[PDB]
């Protein structure tokens, strides 16, 4: 097996646009996730709210809906409760409250997507492990 | 007053507010207000325990206990609802607020008697017409006393009830009808009785205190075992004010 | 990038170059 | 300004991998150093000169 | 001698998300129940049926359209004090 | 004055065993431990250890026996507050929250402190060398590592080695699921150190008792060729070097009896040093080597080693130690 | 660190190990001489 | 120069320094050179790893976070604002290494193997009571003048860092030290166990640049004592009087420092404020407790009387004195103060109407990041648990603080061992062997 174009082909918006991310998108598109997602969202899952994981079944089921780049992206922008009814900027790592999350700063709008992609890229890679926790260690 | 600093290690962490001789006055009760304990505290000072006479007649005695588990005993900041009924009886429903302390006290031989002193889903009520909150005052209700293990606990074998093993499987081929008792878990939920008299009023500030009287049974170890019926003695604090 | 490398070669072999200097000269060693 | 003062921390750096060396060799030196103490003096009153040098030249790059 | 957990595995809680019992934790299996919706569910429990939750006082309009859609995902059994006691409902002691 | 003559006494080279200073301390406070540890192993009540009201037996009236039987640490509510007899309301209280544990642990390590600095003392009455006191630093200083400093890190005397066999294993298996100990180099250099020293000892005394030089009769035992004082050697290097010398190669033999003896002395007590400082580092929770998912192959699936075998069975301890004491998904105390 | 010393970025990388070196410094100079 | 010579091995080498005051003089100040090299070029290595917007304690720094405790380059909440001060320290220091590097290779293969006749001032003999207490004396009037520095800096120049100012952590002026002796002595006579903690549990700078102030007085009026003084009799009597007998007694002292500084740095969170070295083990698992119980209260749940597994509380339980505390495996850690946790703290512990009412979000922030960053890590630094996967490279600076320097603090308590034991023998004529022909045993007694 390998990172085939196929894997790395990941659903854009809410209306089945896809784009494929080539391999270094995907490199990077970890390492900015360990940069500033990991300490909380190691292996998919979060540790300071283990009810919710970043899953593409749990995204999908968000709303909005977070199971494509825009939508990730735009939480990453302005990020809200699983039912959208509140804005958890102040308690969420956001572009919108970098001042109080200095590590959200310097992400350019690329550097969100790539993010987003490695969420959605995983879990067709290690399957349940992804947001699995310890039991698929 | 008195700082976190000042108390932190002395054990007054776990007493009651006491007010002072002088608040031996009386609370003005408004039938068209609505009032709330604002704060209500239970301090234990005695945990007497009815211990099992043999099995032929006597009656049963309440036997002294040693407390093991320290200075860890008191409810705290527990607020409710202080309802005025018509017929001049007030009615406090307790809401929220620390109303339980698991508690464990030794008996003359060596017994350990585990039990959860509490107050949850208090309902006492008083006399018929009390214009006012008295020395003479006295409140008389039932509370509900949940199991003192909660569904997740685990034995030392593994055995549960929401959770963990429901045999003996360190005895793989034993006969486990006589293991019935252990092997199958129980929740168990009874009421109490508790009295709260009322020997301090503070009228300007709402403040009342005096000694209470509860009775409880303790630990049954999720249905293991039968609960020793426990009679709890202290003195109470509670502040009064209007919602 | 390797300047890394060239930098950790003339610092580690500034020791050692002594030694063999002294001893060339049979200095005080 | 940063024609001068890159130079003299260019050659700070290369002066100090000499005084590395060469002191040391100086010193433990059996014959062949009255040679030696000038260049000793030499080098050591001019690093201390190119240590402000490059310290006054700082305020005037960065 | 009866684990009454068990015991109620055997019934609709087994099958949907008792309003009466089900821990908070399980709103997250469908869309715009949690967290908002799944706090007032569980605040008002219980309910002698499942549409009572309709009636839960301050519901807007989508919030009532959200809870009919997702009526057949909900049930309501006798409550089980081994599962309602100890703040479980909020937290019964699982994560990951 | 009758004080010289107590200091007299007291640092006497004629006592049959030798008091000194440090044993001035050492005695009473190994006689408070002695005594307390065999009343407490043998009648002491259980032990809310996890301070959770959750009571462990311990002592042999109590249902244990020799192997299942241990002198329980005291609870988590105290902490690493210090809780004598006098700090509790009872004897009752004291005995349910684990006080003998630090009445123990804390005569003893004092006393076992004194120990080594009584040999030193003696050592410098009788006119020796002074380093044996030096060896016996290294498992003195292990002691210290499972009583005091690893819960003073956690944070727990609870969290100490427990006075039991089965206690002992018990802390050795939890602390394998949270710190991978065996991973860790410390521990490594720790079993090299007690496997290389049983080597060594086995190997010492196989050499020298097949050197020894013949005294005796067919009908005697060898022992005997030996007597007490003598001022030459019982056996013969030179013959013993020749043969380890020829069972691998001449020059990784040792020629030199002191500079072997030596060798003898620092290969377990360096070993041990660092198996002490193992646990003393892993108290500041600075762990054995993490390899989990450290292989991954083209596509990015898992690749499993060892390490991940361990790792899994590290999960199974780690879920399952104090079934009853976590209510938040990380084990952090 | 400031950008007119970015030049020197590979040598402060390697400055914090050159204590070590000195530790095997004594070893050469004694093999040097044959451990006196 | 050698064994035949001077009676010891190469691996003893150094140990033919004792009586060549020259030499040992450039011994001294080269190794010192070198502490003030590493202490300069790790800064500079720290520096150019460093990132601004990234915390330092993710970052693996040992030497900025001391830099920033001083008030240099950092300002509100521990943010840095200029990173100039960490290049100016880092410069300073390496330069200093190469003056202190030049006597010291001088003074060592050059200098005067002696200073004895060179100088009646430099010169020295370990046996003469009266030079090594005035050479004492002056090194006590150079460490109490440091100590003064720390006082200059922080009512002087600019200030520290107070964790525990108000409106969140910033830079300030020491204006009211505290010089009561009931205070400052009051620590050193404080319990070096739980709910007391010795001298680790100073929780406030005025305390501290207080008692700055009194070491400082205490060293210099000391070292003018010892100056001007010689050893008493029973001072004479009790002691070695020797080159490694002194060497003995300031490993002893050295390896006791280490033992303090490895607990200085694991609880205390005001001298090694937590925005800087990140949270202390205590903290974190606090923070935990604290993260989780607002996160349930936001769904509903009643705190105070949700009742636990074992039948204590959830969330909140009492201390063994009856104070309020976070309940589950963290009872242990109450004793706990942190600026983010005490706004939360009432007369008898914590106050559950400021809990469910007046907690806000920086406080949820502060709580979260530091359950996130406990100080739990392998030595490969994997961040978390053994059991934990490969993702977070992270160990807290906590943990290589606290583990490198007990490891040295055990290895120096040795050394006194080692280095006392010879020092005692020595003396006494008997560190190379009995001698064979007056074995003291043998004139003993026998035992039985
Ligand atoms: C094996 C055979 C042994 C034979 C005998 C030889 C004995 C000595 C052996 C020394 C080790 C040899 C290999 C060294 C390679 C190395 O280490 O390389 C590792 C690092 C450099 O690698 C970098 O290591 C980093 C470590 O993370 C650190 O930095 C990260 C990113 O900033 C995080 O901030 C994290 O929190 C922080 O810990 C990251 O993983 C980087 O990605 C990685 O590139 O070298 C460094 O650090 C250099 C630091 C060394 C000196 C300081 C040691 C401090 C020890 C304190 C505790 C003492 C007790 C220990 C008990 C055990
Ligand atoms: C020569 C003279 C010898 C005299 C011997 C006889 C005297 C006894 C000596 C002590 C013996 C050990 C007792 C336990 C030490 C300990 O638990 O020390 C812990 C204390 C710190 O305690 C903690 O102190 C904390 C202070 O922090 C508080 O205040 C802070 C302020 O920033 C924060 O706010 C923080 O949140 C808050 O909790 C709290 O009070 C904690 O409750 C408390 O546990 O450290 C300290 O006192 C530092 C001093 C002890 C250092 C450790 C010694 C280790 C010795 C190793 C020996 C090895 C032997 C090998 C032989 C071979
Ligand atoms: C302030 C510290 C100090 C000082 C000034 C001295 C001074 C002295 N010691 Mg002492 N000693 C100390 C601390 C100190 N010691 C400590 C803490 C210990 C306990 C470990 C010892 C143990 C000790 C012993 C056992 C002996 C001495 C002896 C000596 C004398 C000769 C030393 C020598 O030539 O070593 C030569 C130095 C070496 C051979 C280098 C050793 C390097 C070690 C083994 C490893 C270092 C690893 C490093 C830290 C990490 C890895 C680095 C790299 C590989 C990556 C001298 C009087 C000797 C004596 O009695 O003389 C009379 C002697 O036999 N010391
Ligand atoms: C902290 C480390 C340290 C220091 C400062 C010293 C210092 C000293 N040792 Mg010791 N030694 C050490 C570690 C150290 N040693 C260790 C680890 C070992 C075990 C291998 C030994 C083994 C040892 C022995 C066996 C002997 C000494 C002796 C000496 C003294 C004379 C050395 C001499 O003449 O060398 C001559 C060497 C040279 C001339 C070669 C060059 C040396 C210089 C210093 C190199 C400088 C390099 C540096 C980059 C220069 C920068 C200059 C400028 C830019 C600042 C000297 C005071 C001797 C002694 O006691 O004599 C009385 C002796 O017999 N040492
Ligand atoms: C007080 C000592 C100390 C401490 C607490 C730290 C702590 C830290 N250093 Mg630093 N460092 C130190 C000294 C120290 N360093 C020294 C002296 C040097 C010069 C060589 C360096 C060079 C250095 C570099 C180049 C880097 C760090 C980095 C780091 C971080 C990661 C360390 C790591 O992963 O190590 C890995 C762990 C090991 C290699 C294990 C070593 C175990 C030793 C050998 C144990 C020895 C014990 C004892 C002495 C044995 C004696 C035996 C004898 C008696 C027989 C961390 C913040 C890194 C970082 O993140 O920087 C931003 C980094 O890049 N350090
Ligand atoms: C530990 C420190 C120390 C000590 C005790 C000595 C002692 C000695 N040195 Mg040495 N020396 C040292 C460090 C030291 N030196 C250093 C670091 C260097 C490198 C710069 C030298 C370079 C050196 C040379 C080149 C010579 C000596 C010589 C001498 C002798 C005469 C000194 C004299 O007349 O000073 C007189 C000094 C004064 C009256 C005032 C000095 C003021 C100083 C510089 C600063 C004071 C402020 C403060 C303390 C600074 C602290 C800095 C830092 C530690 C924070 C004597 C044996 C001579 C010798 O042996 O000839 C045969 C000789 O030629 N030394
Ligand atoms: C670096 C510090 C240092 C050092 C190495 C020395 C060394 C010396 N001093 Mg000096 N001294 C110092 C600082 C120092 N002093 C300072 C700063 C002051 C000013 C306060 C003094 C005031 C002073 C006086 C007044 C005297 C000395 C004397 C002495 C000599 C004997 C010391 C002795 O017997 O101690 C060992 C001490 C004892 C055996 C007494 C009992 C000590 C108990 C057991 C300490 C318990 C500590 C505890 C475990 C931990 C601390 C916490 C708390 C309890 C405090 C010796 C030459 C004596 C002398 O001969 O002068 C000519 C003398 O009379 N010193
Ligand atoms: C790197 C900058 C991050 C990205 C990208 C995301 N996070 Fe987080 N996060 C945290 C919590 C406690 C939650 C759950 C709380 C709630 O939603 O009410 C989340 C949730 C998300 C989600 C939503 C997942 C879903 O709807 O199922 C996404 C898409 C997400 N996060 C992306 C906590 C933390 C945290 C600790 C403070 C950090 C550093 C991050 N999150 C970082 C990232
Ligand atoms: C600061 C600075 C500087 C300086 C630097 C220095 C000072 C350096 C030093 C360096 C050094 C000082 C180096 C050294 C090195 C050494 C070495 C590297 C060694 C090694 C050794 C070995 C390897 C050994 C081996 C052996 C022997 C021979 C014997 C025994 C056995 C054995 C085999 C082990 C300069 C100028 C650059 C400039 C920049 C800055
Ligand atoms: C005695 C002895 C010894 C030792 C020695 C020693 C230890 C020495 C030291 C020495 C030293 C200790 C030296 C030092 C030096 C230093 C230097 C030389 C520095 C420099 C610096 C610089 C050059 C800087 C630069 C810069 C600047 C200016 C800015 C920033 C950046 C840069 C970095 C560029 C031994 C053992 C070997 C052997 C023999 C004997
Ligand atoms: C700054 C500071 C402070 C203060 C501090 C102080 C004030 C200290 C002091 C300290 C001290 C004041 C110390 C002392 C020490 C002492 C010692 C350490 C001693 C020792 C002794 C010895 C070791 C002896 C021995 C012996 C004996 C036992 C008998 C006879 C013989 C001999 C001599 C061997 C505070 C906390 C506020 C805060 C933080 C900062
Ligand atoms: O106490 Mn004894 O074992 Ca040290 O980790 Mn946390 O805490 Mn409990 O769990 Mn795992
Ligand atoms: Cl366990
Ligand atoms: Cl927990
Ligand atoms: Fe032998």
């Amino acid at each position: 097996a390998e990172l085939t174009p196929e894997v790395l082909t990941v659903p854009l918006n809410s209306e089945g646009k896809t784009i494929t991310l080539t391999e270094k998108q995907y490199l990077e598109g970890k390492r900015l996730f360990q940069y500033a997602c990991a300490s909380c969202h190691v292996g998919g899952i979060t540790k300071t709210n283990p009810s919710l994981d970043l899953r593409t079944e749990t995204l999908a089921l968000a709303t909005p809906p977070r199971d494509n780049i825009e939508g990730l992206v735009d939480y990453m922008k302005n990020p809200t409760t699983y039912d959208g009814e509140q804005e958890i900027a102040e308690v969420h790592p956001s572009l919108r409250s970098a001042d109080i999350f200095p590590k959200m700063r310097n992400l350019t709008e690329k550097d969100l997507v790539a993010i987003a992609g490695h969420i959605l890229v995983e879990p067709k890679i290690l399957g349940d492990k992804w947001g699995g926790g310890k039991v698929y260690y | 007053t008195l700082t976190y600093d000042d108390i932190v290690g002395t054990g007054l962490a776990n007493k009651c507010p006491t007010l002072d001789d002088t608040a031996r006055g009386a609370y003005p009760i408004d039938s068209s207000q609505t009032y709330r304990i604002a704060r209500l505290c239970l301090q234990p000072t005695t945990f007497l325990v009815k211990e099992e006479p043999k099995n032929k007649r006597q009656e049963a005695e309440f036997v002294p206990t040693k407390l093991v588990t320290r200075e860890t005993t008191s409810l705290d900041q527990i607020q409710g609802e202080l309802k005025v009924n018509s017929d001049g009886s007030l009615t406090f429903v307790e809401e929220d607020g620390i109303d339980f302390q698991p508690v464990t006290v030794q008996m003359a031989g060596g017994e350990r008697i585990p039990l959860l002193f509490t107050v949850k889903n208090l309902v006492a009520s008083t006399q018929p017409n009390v214009t006012s909150i008295t020395t003479s005052t006295d409140f008389k209700g039932e509370f509900n006393v949940p199991s003192y293990r909660t569904a997740n606990f685990l034995d030392p074998k593994g055995r549960g009830l929401a959770s963990g093993y429901d045999s003996a499987i360190a005895l793989p081929q034993a006969k486990e009808e006589e293991l019935a008792r252990a092997n199958v878990k129980r929740f168990s939920l009874t009421k109490g009785q508790i009295s709260l008299n009322v020997a301090k009023v503070d009228g300007r500030t709402g403040e009342i205190a005096g000694t209470f009287e509860s009775e409880q049974l303790s630990d049954d170890d999720m249905g293991a075992h039968e609960p020793h019926e426990v009679k709890i003695q202290g003195v109470f604090y509670a502040s009064i004010e209007p919602a | 990038v390797i300047a890394q490398l060239t930098m950790i070669a003339m610092i580690g072999i500034a020791g050692p170059m002594i030694i063999f200097l002294l001893a060339v000269r049979r200095g005080n060693l | 300004m940063t024609i001068l003062f890159q130079l003299a921390l260019a050659a700070l750096v290369i002066l100090s991998f000499v005084m590395v060396i060469g002191v040391p060799v100086a010193y433990a030196s059996p014959q062949d150093w009255d040679r030696s103490k000038q260049l000793i003096f030499l080098g050591s009153g001019l690093w201390i000169a190119l240590v402000l040098v490059v310290g006054v030249l700082n305020f005037f790059v960065v | 001698l009866v684990n009454v957990v068990d015991e109620k595995l055997g019934t609709a809680y087994g099958e949907k998300i008792d309003l009466n019992n089900t821990n908070i934790a399980a709103f997250i299996q469908y869309r715009g129940l949690y967290p908002t919706l799944a706090k007032l569910i569980v605040k008002n429990a219980p309910y002698e049926s499942v549409e009572d939750v309709l009636n839960i006082p301050g519901l807007t309009e989508r919030q009532k359209q959200i809870l009919r859609e997702n009526l057949e995902h909900f049930t309501v059994t006798e409550v089980e004090t081994a599962l309602v006691e100890g703040g479980d409902r909020y937290n019964n002691g699982l994560y990951k | 004055n009758l004080w010289e003559r107590f200091c007299n006494w007291v640092t006497s080279t004629d006592n049959r065993l030798y008091v000194g200073w440090f044993g001035v301390i050492m005695i009473p406070t190994l006689l408070a431990a002695t005594i307390c540890f065999v009343i407490a192993f043998i009648a002491a009540p259980p032990v809310d250890i996890d301070g959770i009201r959750e009571p462990v037996s311990g002592s042999l009236l109590y249902g244990n026996n020799i192997i299942t039987g241990a002198v329980v640490p005291s609870s988590n509510a105290i902490g690493l507050h210090f809780y004598p007899i006098w700090e509790a309301a009872s004897l009752d209280e004291w005995l349910y929250n684990g006080g003998p544990y630090q009445l123990i642990i804390f005569h003893f390590l004092l006393g076992a402190s004194c120990y080594m600095g009584r040999q030193w003392e003696l050592s410098y009455r009788l006119g020796m060398r002074p380093w044996i006191c030096v060896a016996y630093s290294a498992p003195l200083a292990s002691a210290f590592a499972v009583f005091l400093i690893y819960p003073i890190g956690q944070g727990s005397f609870s969290d100490g080695m427990p006075l039991g066999i089965s206690g002992t294993f018990n802390f050795m298996i939890v602390f394998q699921a949270e710190h991978n100990i065996l991973m860790h180099p410390f521990h490594q250099l720790g079993v090299a150190g007690v496997f290389g020293g049983a080597l060594f000892c086995a190997m010492h005394g196989s050499l020298v008792t097949s050197s020894l030089i013949r005294e005796t009769t067919e009908t005697e035992s060898a022992n005997y060729g030996y007597k007490f004082g003598q001022e030459e050697e019982t056996y013969n290097i030179v013959a013993a070097h020749g043969y380890f010398g020829r069972l691998i190669f001449q020059y990784a033999s040792f020629n030199n009896s002191r500079s072997l003896h030596f060798f003898l002395a620092a290969w377990p007590v360096v070993g041990v040093w660092f198996t002490a400082l193992g646990i003393s580092t892993m108290a500041f929770n600075l762990n054995g080597f993490n390899f989990n998912h450290s292989v991954i192959d083209a596509k990015g699936n898992v690749i499993n080693t060892w390490a991940d075998i361990i790792n899994r069975a590290n999960l199974g301890m780690e879920v399952m130690h104090e079934r009853n004491a976590h209510n938040f998904p990380l084990d952090l105390a | 660190l400031p950008e007119a010393y970015a030049i020197f970025d590979p040598l402060v990388d390697v400055l914090p190990v050159i204590p070590v070196l000195f530790l095997a410094l004594a070893f050469v100079w004694q093999a040097a001489v044959g451990f006196r | 120069r050698d064994q035949e010579s001077s009676g010891f091995a190469w691996w003893a080498g150094n140990a033919r320094l004792i009586n060549l005051s020259g030499k040992l003089l450039g011994a001294h100040v080269a190794h010192a050179g070198l502490i003030v090299f590493w202490a300069g070029a790790m800064t500079l290595f720290e520096l150019a790893h460093f990132i601004p917007e990234k915390p330092m304690y993710e970052q693996g720094l040992i030497l900025i976070p001391h830099i920033a405790t001083l008030g240099w380059g950092v300002g509100p909440g521990g943010e840095v604002v200029d990173t100039f001060p960490f290049f100016v320290v880092g410069v300073v220091h390496l330069i200093s290494s190469a003056v202190l590097g030049f006597g010291g290779v001088y003074h060592a293969i050059r200098g005067p193997e002696t200073l004895e006749e060179y100088s009646s001032f430099f010169g020295y003999d370990w046996k003469d009571k009266n030079k090594m207490t005035t050479i004492l004396g002056f090194h006590l009037i150079v460490l109490g003048i440091g100590a003064l520095l720390l006082v200059a800096k922080a009512m002087f120049f600019g200030g520290l860092y107070d964790t525990w100012a108000p409106g969140g952590g910033d830079v300030r002026v020491i204006t009211n030290p505290t010089l009561d002796p009931r205070v400052i002595f009051g620590y050193l006579l404080k319990s070096p166990f739980g709910g007391e903690g010795w001298i680790v549990s100073v929780n406030n700078l005025e305390d501290v640049v207080g008692g700055h102030i009194w070491i400082g007085l205490i060293c210099i009026a000391g070292g003018i004592w010892h100056i001007l003084t010689t050893p008493f009799g029973w001072a004479r009597r009790a002691f070695i009087w020797s080159g490694e007998a002194y060497l003995s007694y300031s490993l002893g002292a050295l390896s006791m420092m280490g033992f303090i500084a490895t607990c200085f740095v694991w609880f205390n969170n005001t001298v090694y404020p937590s925005e800087f070295y990140g949270p202390t083990g205590p903290e974190a698992s606090q923070a935990q407790a604290m993260t989780f119980l607002i996160r349930d209260q936001k769904l509903g749940a009643n705190v105070g009387s949700a009742q636990g597994p074992t039948g204590l509380g959830k969330y909140l339980m009492r201390s063994p004195t009856g104070e309020i505390i976070f309940g589950g495996e963290t009872m242990r850690f109450w004793d706990f103060r942190g600026p983010w946790l005490e706004p939360l703290r009432g007369p008898n512990g914590l106050d559950l109407n400021k809990i469910k009412n007046d907690i806000q979000p920086w406080q949820e922030r502060r709580a979260a990041e530091y359950m996130t960053h406990a100080p739990l890590g392998s030595l490969n630094s994997v961040g978390g648990v053994a059991t934990e996967i490969n993702s977070v490279n992270f160990v807290s600076p906590r943990s290589w603080l606290a583990t490198s320097h007990f490891v040295l603090a055990f290895f120096f308590l040795v050394g006194h061992l080692w280095h006392a034991g010879r020092a005692r023998a020595a003396a006494a004529g008997f560190e190379k062997g009995i001698d064979r022909e007056s074995e003291p045993v043998l004139s003993m007694p026998s035992l039985d």
